[PDB]
RNA sequence: UAGUCGAUAGAAUAAUGUAGGUAAGGGAAGUCGGCAAAUUAGAUCCGUAACUUCGGGAUAAGGAUUGGCUCUGAAGAUUGAGAUAGUCGCGAUUAUCAAUUAACAAUCAAUUCAGAACUGGCACGGACUUGGGGAAUCCGACU
RNA sequence: GCCCGUCGCUACUACCGAUUGAAUUAUUUAGUGAGGUCUCCGGACGUGAUCACUGUGACGUGUUACGGUUGUUUCGCAAAAGUUGACCGAACUUGAUUAUUUAGAGGAAGUAAAAGUCGUAACAAGGUUUCCGUAGGUGAACCUGCGGAAGGAUCAUUA
RNA sequence: GUAUGUAAGCGUAUUACCGGCCGGUACUAUUACUUUGAACAAAUUAGAGUGCUUAAAGCAGGCUUCAAAUGCCUGAAUAUUCUGUGCAUGGGAUAAUGAAAUAAGACCUCUGUUCUGCU
RNA sequence: AUUCUGGUUGAUCCUGCCAGUAGUUAUAUGCUUGUCUCAAAGAUUAAGCCAUGCAUGUCUAAGUACACACGAAUUAAAAGUGAAACCGCAAAAGGCUCAUUAUAUCAGUUAUGGUUCCUUAGAUCGUUACUUGGAUAACUGUGGUAAUUCUAGAGCUAAUACAUGCAAUUAAAACAUGAACCUUAUGGGACGUGUGCUUUUAUUAGGCUAAAACCAAGCGAUCGCAAGAUCGUUAUAUUGGUUGAACUCUAGAUAACAUGCAGAUCGUAUGGUCUUGUACCGACGACAGAUCUUUCAAAUGUCUGCCCUAUCAACUUUUGAUGGUAGUAUCUAGGACUACCAUGGUUGCAACGGGUAACGGGGAAUCAGGGUUCGAUUCCGGAGAGGGAGCCUGAGAAACGGCUACCAC
């Protein structure tokens, strides 16, 4: 009821995974209220300007996105403050780069170039399935898309392939404990594979215990666990090195090693 | 003005709660509708988020339900008999949640003559005969059917003794279970088994 | 207790027993459905047998007991359908490199399903839909009520 | 009720009186001096100091309220019911038992104390009864 | 040799204290109470639908429709000033209360004291060992009385 | 030849299934404490990566290459302070608590005995 | 960097504080001060008071243009662009300050079956004017008070304002109760009102281990010419549901309810097909819109924690104190409020009260560590806007760079 929303987001109060540089600006781009939650969402303003370097300023981002060149999941996206978070396909039609926003092992978004046929779909984790609104059951995804009349075997925390051109379900992977996963924030964020087991604690905070392909085992809450696949074959193209999470020192050894200049 | 907030009025330690917040509109409360017995007025109130919740002032009519028979009909609210919360409410004839209401009973009864052909209480030779449409409903015939349906019904048809007294007297005990101050309508449970037995003691003691 | 005799006729929302028209009868005389308290918490069987209205009861009422599960000791049984518990614990203050033993005294609703609730009972309480100012809890299990000697009746 | 109506009366009913009252606005300026006069007063409720010999001060101070009518509750006395059996014609006669029990119920008594409406033009101790109060000082302890 | 207080000068500080001082603050009884809102009304006004009188058309003078800053009789929906009863209640007045500040005749301390006046109190048994509790008296110190201790001047000897 | 610290055996709480010792299920004295997990806002604090020309620190920028060129690219970690607490988990030491000696004591089992009670 | 050093004396050793001594994003002040980068900064006291200026206004192809503002010319041209004004949305907070305020705020920890959510993202509306009606701004003209401004009066004219409500506004279908028909009823029905989403009430289906011997209406089969009498293999006694569940949960049936919705929009761009009615039917997204989710949120509630003080020990219950019950209020639980009914609730584990240069936390300072101190301020949350109270709008303000009032200025 009370107060806000209050539309002004200060830089430094701004989610760190974006990598906004402190200086030059007191004020953060504040993704408008869309399908993706404000901390988990990569504004079009940061993605075009800071990463892709097509835009120098905020004034340049509104010029490009007004031109309707940034067509996030089947939609023109006129708004430069549009949130566009997880599994979202950003297609810069001229010249053609085709992106999915997926997560770095450092819990940051990546610039990830996907095939133009991979760009057709996307993977949606299902929040909730409820019965009553037209034409009688409906399924709602984490990207707020409601897909009417879901297959009756689709249960909460499953993933669906969405055709995007039409809003249809055209695959579903049951939450079963050897399915390939990418975890979305806890601290374990974009680490990958393969969910050994869940331990259900009734009311609440069901913990999923996950074993990566380095055989390292780690744990996150079920709300953070997104199912993307089958053990071995992920349905979408993962960013390099496949969220394995070494240590920073082991990465330092590999990095230092990799140059003869 | 009128304010919810737990933060007024002495702690359980008796500690003096100082101030902190003027009165906020977050805490808002608003003057009671105090809905009277009479001519059908309903007013919209803008309630937080947007939504109209209806304050009824002056409601004649309600939806009073026979739970046992699973049928509710629209009947005039004749009177307010009792109120457990305040005796002043009875006098002013304000329609409240669980205010005891005496109905009107006439459309209920016509249909239960038309489900059982058992006149519920046992009426009278000119009263049955005089069909507006009493006697026509009773006799019916068509050979055959609807008479056959009355044969099927009635191991159940005896109708509770308390209810039969109330039925022909034309005034039936009920409790309104709606807030016509926020729900804009005055609608009730018709007192059946246990519901009558506690209230009937209260009627004859209080009067 | 009382024969639920208050100025109002005590009824639970949505249960009127239907005598008239709907398929007959196998005994019990009561349409009272009763709970499984389920964080493996077992029901007292007086819930199912309870004439008592209590709308603030999870067993007979439309309420969730939502959230924090805490164990404490009843200090005062005095109130009709509520009890006081004192919980006493060590809070370690690093500065004083020792604790202070500290208390919180909190009122918690005893549904009248729970019988022989007496000071000093160990009781499992759940945070409730916050029920009447100092009463911010409801009893989910009386884990004591007890009398480790008294359970089997002394000669 | 019993006893009076005799206090010489009538008419006028002046001043001045006596005895009884009232007076705007201001409110002790009056005077030797608040003298005289007025305020106050009963009851119930709330609240209650300096000081103190702890008993008082105290009706401290300071506040609220009071009719009528119409209801309601509380506060007592006394036996009786209920159930069963036998005999004679519901009536009469005989036998049994403790619980029942806070009005058990029933009936009789006689007013007290409380609460709620309605109600009148603030009218409500309405007549009458009936402390003005507080702060100090001098003096004798006190009646 | 040490040396203290009384007494007196001066300077400074805080206390008690007639005034039942003064000031400000937050709670508080009672009374008074703006305004808003809710709510009982009100009808400044303005139309419908119906009726007429006139004009016109249609229909069998009448009726119906339309127009005429039109008039009038039914009965509706909106509706201002004002306004009823309620609840919130700023604010004010007067008692009570609390915290905080500060005037003050005068009394009565201590201090800086440093050139003073009067004594020798204690420091050696300080010429009366010291010193405590407590009372009274001495200008004061202190003395004295009663019971003490040793921090004594006896760590003791002395059938 | 030791050593046994590590592993498995054997003596009223590792008993019992199902599916092929494993992994569930059925599981079990309360706590304080303690163990390991998640859950710990950024800045700060410590500090990684990096010549902000030094540096405070910024979070830049370096590279084949000042060729031709988005081509190759590492990045803006990790910890702790946001304590205690709470959540979840392990231990059974330490300090308390626990039946049952006026035994309606603990199991189990026999009364179809009893009461509740059914698709 | 776990550090001392000077000072009681004739000399000497401790007790001791004092001084020296070092640091302080920790403030002041002096003197001196060429250059570089960086920047706290009317907090403390006066959360005092304020002249003058400014910080909150807003238009696209896209609600409404008959601005002669510009553009007009050739065909009916208005259309274009777009100030004004209507309409819609913002103004609820950025910013500032930290007073009140000590479990309060708040952090961490969490809940919401205790609730609201514009917006955005995504989906949803086949139960006789089809594009109508008239009044007002802007405008035009005339005015008012010394005035900001507030507007009076007269005369126009728009709508994604308003008022209605059809030709895709459509009923059918099936189920209820009405019933033509038939027959004994394992039983079913033409045609009908009613049956859209919603709002509002009540009731219910809801979370269901396996078999038999009988009886009444007989479903197959059998026995009997019949009349009659037996038996029986099987589907099946079947909304789920978060899960502390008899949730009114996302949703429905039966019986009743009230009343919103379903576009008389606009801009892009016009096609198919002529019987060319200027017919029929058609894409996108802007703004509505109803149900539902999501998102920005939010209010309340859990656990645990805060300085000094006993020269504050009992405290809360006049009038909710603390509990029951029922109501009322509200967005919601709720003594928040009120009747009635109980006598509770809090306390040496320091309650109640008083004080605080006392917002809280994240944090900062100073260190051997342990701590001690700090925080008014660069963030987060909350609070307030002279002190207080009340209110409208709107998804949201008990708003002050809104209003209305009082008191003080």
């Amino acid at each position: 009821m009370a107060r806000g929303p209050k539309k002004h987001l200060k830089r430094l109060a701004a989610p760190k995974a974006w990598m906004l540089d402190k200086l030059g600006g007191v004020f953060a781009p504040r993704p408008s209220t869309g399908p993706h939650k404000l901390r988990e969402s990569l504004p079009l303003l940061i993605f075009l300007r800071n990463r892709l370097k097509y835009a120098l300023n905020g004034a340049e981002v509104t010029k490009i996105v007004m031109q309707r060149l940034v067509k996030v999941d089947g939609k023109v996206r006129t708004d430069p403050t549009y949130p566009a978070g997880y599994m979202d396909v950003i297609t810069l039609e001229k010249t053609g780069e085709f992106f999915r926003l997926v997560y770095d092992v450092k819990g940051r978004f990546v610039i990830h170039r996907i095939s133009a046929e991979e760009a057709k779909y996307k993977l949606c984790k299902v929040k909730k399935t409820q019965l009553g609104a037209k034409g009688v059951p409906f399924l709602v995804t984490h990207d707020g898309r409601t897909i009417r009349y879901p297959d009756p075997l689709i249960h909460a925390n499953d993933s669906v392939q969405v055709d995007i051109a039409s809003g249809k379900i055209t695959d579903y992977i049951k939450f079963d404990s050897g399915n390939l996963c990418m975890i979305t924030g806890g601290r374990n964020l974009g680490r990958v594979g393969t969910v050994v087991n869940r331990e259900r604690h009734p009311g609440s905070f069901d913990i999923v215990h996950i074993k990566d392909s380095q055989g390292h085992v780690f744990a996150t809450r079920l709300t953070n666990v997104f199912i993307i696949g089958k053990g071995n074959k992920p349905y979408i193209s993962l960013p390099k090195g496949k969220g394995v999470k070494l240590s920073i020192a082991e990465e330092r050894d590999k990095r230092l090693a990799a140059k003869t200049h | 003005g009128i304010s919810r907030d737990s933060a007024h009025k002495r702690r359980a330690t008796g500690g003096k709660r100082k101030s902190l917040r003027k009165k906020r509109k977050f805490e808002l409360g608003r003057p009671a509708a105090n809905t009277k017995l009479g001519s059908g007025r309903v007013h919209k109130v803008r309630t937080r988020g947007g939504n109209t919740k209806l304050r009824a002032l002056r409601l004649e009519t309600g939806n009073f339900a026979w739970a046992s028979e699973g049928v509710a009909r629209k009947t005039r609210i004749a009177d307010v008999v009792y109120n457990a919360s305040n005796n002043e409410l009875v006098r002013t004839k304000t329609l409240v949640k669980n205010s005891i209401v005496v109905i009107d009973a006439t459309p209920f009864r016509q249909w239960y003559e038309a489900h059982y052909v058992l006149p519920l209480g046992r009426k009278r030779n000119p009263k049955h005969a005089q069909k507006e449409d009493e006697n026509d409903v009773l006799t019916k015939k068509r050979s055959e059917k609807v008479m056959k349906k009355y044969l099927e019904r009635q191991k159940y048809g005896k109708v509770e003794q308390a209810l039969e007294d109330q039925f022909t007297s034309g005034r039936i005990l009920a409790c309104i279970s709606s807030r016509p101050g926020q729900c804009g309508r005055s609608d009730g449970y018709i007192l059946e088994g246990k519901e009558l037995e506690f209230y009937l003691k209260k009627i004859k003691s209080k009067k | 207790m009382a024969d639920q005799n208050e100025r109002a006729f005590q009824k639970q929302f949505g249960v009127n027993l239907n005598r008239k028209v709907k398929p007959g009868i196998t005994k019990k005389k009561l349409l009272r459905r009763s709970r499984d308290v389920g964080l493996g918490f077992k029901t007292p069987r007086e819930a199912i047998d309870g004439t008592y209205i209590d709308k603030k009861c999870p067993w007979t009422g439309d309420v969730r007991i939502r959230g924090r599960i805490l164990t404490g000791v009843v200090r005062k049984a005095k109130m009709q359908r509520t009890i006081v518990i004192r919980r006493d614990y060590l809070h370690f203050v690093r500065k004083y490199s020792r604790f202070e033993k500290r208390h919180r005294n909190m009122s918690v609703h005893c549904s009248p399903v729970f019988r022989d609730v007496e000071h000093g009972d160990i009781v499992t309480i759940g945070e409730c839909r916050p029920l009447s100012k100092t009463v911010r809890f409801n009893v989910l299990k009386v884990s004591k009520g007890q009398g480790a000697k008294k359970s089997f009746k002394k000669y």
